[PDB]
């Protein structure tokens, strides 16, 4: 409406990035609903809970029906599977969903100057958080995971390696994720910048 | 604005099939899944347990499904959301029949009558008809010349959920058939 | 239209809350229509319809079809998986149909006031109501889950220990539900006192 | 547009069979691209392309790959199965299309009384020949498909037992479709009957 | 826009077929994406690089897992399966999104498109200026109507003035056709000399002799058919376009666009001075005939200066 | 809205390419989710970790599950599939973002933003007053329109003296069209120079014989021709792109857009007394005429102070 004369450059690019960011958000969360599993493969060769790693070459009989490696990979992907890894796409999407209900809350609701300036600190504080939360946890998204999950009894084996295939390319959104909130934070900066100048 | 002359009972059945609608479409994405049934045959050739042998390959597996589908399980049961879909047509379609058309209290009681009897023969058919969802199916096709087995057990696997929209379904479908009847009531109790 | 100033903010916020509920709800509908399912292997050592739990490893041989492996997750899903861990999509999508039915009734329907007073009464009994059968069945939900369907006739065994994927997921959409619902039924609670001083 | 309170009410009738019979070819289409196959069992005995058919019971080893299933299916989808049960959606999906423009085709160009004869007569003489067409043919959209194509220097035999699966279904919906145009040619023979008054 | 008035029966035509195309190139693009397999199976008895084709009858075992025959099917998918087969549902988005910009150009082009929205603005004002109907009937006129009549006076005027000069829409509308007339051309012979390469069956030679031990292989391609059917039914809309287009171009050479010719108007009215007017003038009013020759006879009175004396011992 | 005005032909076909650009972005972008995959086969012989390339033939048997073939897939799918083939479209939907989000940069920046909105409204609603026919047409002026005119007149002059102190519209303008062109420069170099590195065939080594047996394998990348072919024809669209970028970074390099000159317009109408407007005025003026010539030449009487008197004299007459 005629409420852009209320919204500066910095509230233009920050909505955008904020646009951006979903676009980001609903691209994990149709990845992980769809496209996310893991392969895991039983190690033949074990040392207490480890895998041991150790004339033409013939495959590797594991002896193991479809169905009990899907069971493998469904108890690998609970327990041994670290839980930012599967539901990055989520809190990604409660931090945006968040985040636009702390942008526009004062054009849905000197009070007006109060609203203003909470959602400054509280957007500040917030790009922080997120991206200290998310630079610590960037690591756990690993293409291969070592599970180990006792379930010799139905499965006949105690340690497998799983691959996690969308897992790199998670990491190509995540800190393209993280860039894109360290653009925020530099926006947020200059307007810091601006509120002391 | 017709709203004046939409009491309650109209806009109440107005959603009341859009909600019908949105049952339908949930239905038919159910029946759009490939894997639908799953058969295995009967009598197949601390004590330790050993897994039954049936000696059959991937499409011999997928030709009994299809057969115990076809033979097996109850029409009403492969097409419940598809009826639903074409009477919530219907019911959309002669919901506005009165709005869409002494002939004014004549066309309007005819309206009313028709949405009743679609209703009563919808509980009518539906109440006769809701039992036959069943998970445990037993399957007696002649397929023995091909797999070699002539008695099959097969569970359906979305049944329940078709038994639980059936139960929404009838719950829909009774409020609607209530509010309508209070509208005949209201409409024959006086001149 | 115009009705924001006949829409106070304890309208506003529950119709959020009920937006929020609703996606939600289509978020657990999608993941039950696509991706959900059991994986169950029988147990090869039973005790009394109790699984046991006991040079190389080699993978144990059920001897059992992708098939039968098919017919034994179908059987164990419905027979002994909890109906709430089942049927918890379709019970929210319920409510908030239901909520949304009920907070725009008089949109479309002093009788307004006690329409509303009448409106509320409805409402936060039913929120009591919802609070208390959620609250009581979410920990009725668990991800391990033995099965007793007794299909010796066609598979060989008696005994299960499935795994259900994305029944913590339930879990979790449930426990952010409690939230909401809990919001919800604070903000219309605080309404009810409001048109009771 | 202007248009509106010149149609009469067998044109809002044709209108709405129109739609849905046009989302019945939609639906057709969709199923025809997902679910489209047919499934082929080699017959054990094969008496110069004649299946014979002459303790506990046990399946039958066809000693066939997964692949040259897949073979068999699509050389007896694509050599055995008629036109009409292959190609039912394009062509109903065809048939919309063109009712449509005919329908609508006076709007896009007593020369407009002429053209609304032109198109009343093209309306009602393709209702004709689709009904001739569709009872003539409808016969061949059944499961049972006995295929003998004779590639047995890649299979090893000649004769395979088929059942097409979205058949019935496509021929009740052909089933549906026919009884629409049926009211639909009956109220079209009522507009030939006003436009020959 | 208010555009639909310049665009002509043969403009509409195209513009629906490029829909319809559009559609084809979809369908047979989301099928290529998604179901667009081949099924490889090889030959045991070679003869040469060749297949010699030769109680109860048992399955043929060739040792094959489900990846080694996924593995063939992409190798004889690619190299052997014909490049058109592949990929004729890209060639028809590519050449139906050039038709559509060819169509569009002088739409979106502002040089053209400028004028064109200043010509439909003022016919649309003629359309409902009441000294046009008083004129074609032939008096009573309000100040302000008066005001109007005699400011779109000035304005058909000075716009005449302004659009006679030059030829660009007519020049830019002449190598749109030609273009789209050469293209169709083009089409037509490489599609019709490259579609019978879609065949069901066959025969590739790849030598993955090292990684399955079968030099040739038979495949069955089960989109073939209805990418036949769809190149078939695909040609057949070309067909239509390019007889459509054929007409606008025979219509672009039946006369001389720039130069337009009142005699039957104002023959037929009273107002016997009414100038022959030319170029892009002349050119847009012959797509105005086109469409609708009434909006021609509703402005012709307008450029008569009998007209003007007229309409100025009227207002006197 | 009505901005279409400001967008000469250069700036239309950048748009349209660059939907089509996303729309090839889009289907890459589906295409690598859903149907992107490895068919990686073990070479049996193999030589110092090189697949040798070695009675009716018969096949060879490698004894893998299933699930060890995804496995080799998926290893040598990230570990030895180039990662162009792999992140194609989704550099491709990056590079037509930053395209898009350059070509409506002015547009968004407030600073301009006010600017242009103002040229544009002042500029449509001078078009639309009755003082430009009645001018150029050379009293025939009513109280009303006289005096909207003469409310043009002061506004027209206020916004001249507003916007010809600042030229940012201009240093904008050409700051989005140089990164518009490097930016082509750059997506063409490592486009061509990768592009080759897009293959059917790949032989992965990936070292996971204690998993499966094999140590390499030979791959087959189904969707590489295809992601070929619209590399190629995305490489075609950034030409043409660059092309028109080249030309306008030309256009805005033959003659200073910021001195414009009415002299043709001035000579042909009567008004002599017309002055040459400098800075963003003259720029938007140019991008205007880009359009066409009669916005400038039906602003121009408005621009005039002779014009101002002889209207001033008119509306002396009418209340006097
Ligand atoms: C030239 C480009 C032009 C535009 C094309 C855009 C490309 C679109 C990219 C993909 C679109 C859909 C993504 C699907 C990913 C999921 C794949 C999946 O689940 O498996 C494939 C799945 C199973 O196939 P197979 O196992 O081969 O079948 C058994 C063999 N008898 O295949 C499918 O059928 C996919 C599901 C069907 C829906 C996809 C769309 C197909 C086209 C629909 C036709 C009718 C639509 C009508 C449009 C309605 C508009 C109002
Ligand atoms: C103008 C350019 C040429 C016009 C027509 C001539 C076509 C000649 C094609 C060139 C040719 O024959 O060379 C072969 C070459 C590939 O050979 P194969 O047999 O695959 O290779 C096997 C050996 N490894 O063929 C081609 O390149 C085919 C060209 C067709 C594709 C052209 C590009 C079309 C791109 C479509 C864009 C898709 C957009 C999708 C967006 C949809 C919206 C979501």
């Amino acid at each position: 409406p005629a409420y852009r004369i209320l919204k500066p450059w910095w509230d233009v690019f920050t909505d955008y990035i904020s646009i951006v960011m979903l676009m980001i958000a609903v691209f994990g969360g149709t990845l992980q609903v769809t496209q996310d599993k893991m392969i895991c493969l039983p190690c033949k060769w074990v040392t207490k809970d480890s895998c041991n790693d150790s004339t033409g070459p013939t495959g590797i009989k594991y002896d193991l029906d479809r169905h009990q490696y899907n069971y493998v990979d469904a108890v690998c992907y609970e327990n041994r599977l670290h839980w930012f890894a599967k539901y990055f796409p989520y809190l990604v999407l409660l931090h945006t969903l968040i985040f636009l209900a702390c942008s526009n809350f004062w054009f849905k609701f000197d009070i007006v100057y109060r609203l203003y300036m909470r959602q400054t600190i509280i957007k500040v504080i917030k790009f922080a958080l997120i991206i200290c939360y998310t630079v610590y946890y960037v690591h756990n998204i690993k293409f291969d995971v070592d599970c180990t999950v006792d379930i010799e009894s139905l499965t006949g084996y105690r340690t497998y390696r799983c691959a996690h295939p969308l897992a790199t390319l998670f990491k190509i959104l995540a800190s393209f994720y993280i860039s894109l909130v360290i653009f925020y934070g530099l926006i947020c900066m200059y307007t810091l910048w601006w509120m002391l100048r | 604005a017709f709203r004046v002359l939409k009491p309650w009972w109209d806009v109440f059945t107005d959603y009341l099939s859009v909600a019908m609608l949105m049952i339908g479409v949930f239905g038919c994405t159910l029946q759009v899944m490939q894997d639908k049934i799953i058969c295995l045959p009967k009598r197949v050739q601390t004590v330790e347990m050993k897994g039954l042998k049936t000696d059959l390959d991937l499409q011999q597996y997928s030709f009994i499904n299809q057969m115990c589908y076809e033979r097996a399980l109850h029409w009403y049961a492969k097409y419940f959301p598809y009826l639903v879909l074409i009477h919530t047509l219907v019911f959309m379609l002669c919901s506005n029949f009165w709005f869409k058309f002494d002939i004014l209290y004549a066309m309007y009681v005819r309206q009313t009558v028709l949405k009743v009897i679609k209703f009563l023969i919808i509980i009518a058919y539906n109440s006769a008809l809701v039992s036959k969802v069943q998970f445990t199916v037993d399957c007696n096709v002649d397929i023995q010349d091909m797999t070699g087995y002539k008695n099959f057990s097969c569970n359906h696997t979305m049944a329940h959920l078709f038994s639980k929209l059936s139960f929404c379904y009838l719950c829909f479908v009774s409020i609607y058939g209530l509010t309508c009847l209070y509208t005949l009531y209201w409409l024959f109790y006086r001149s």
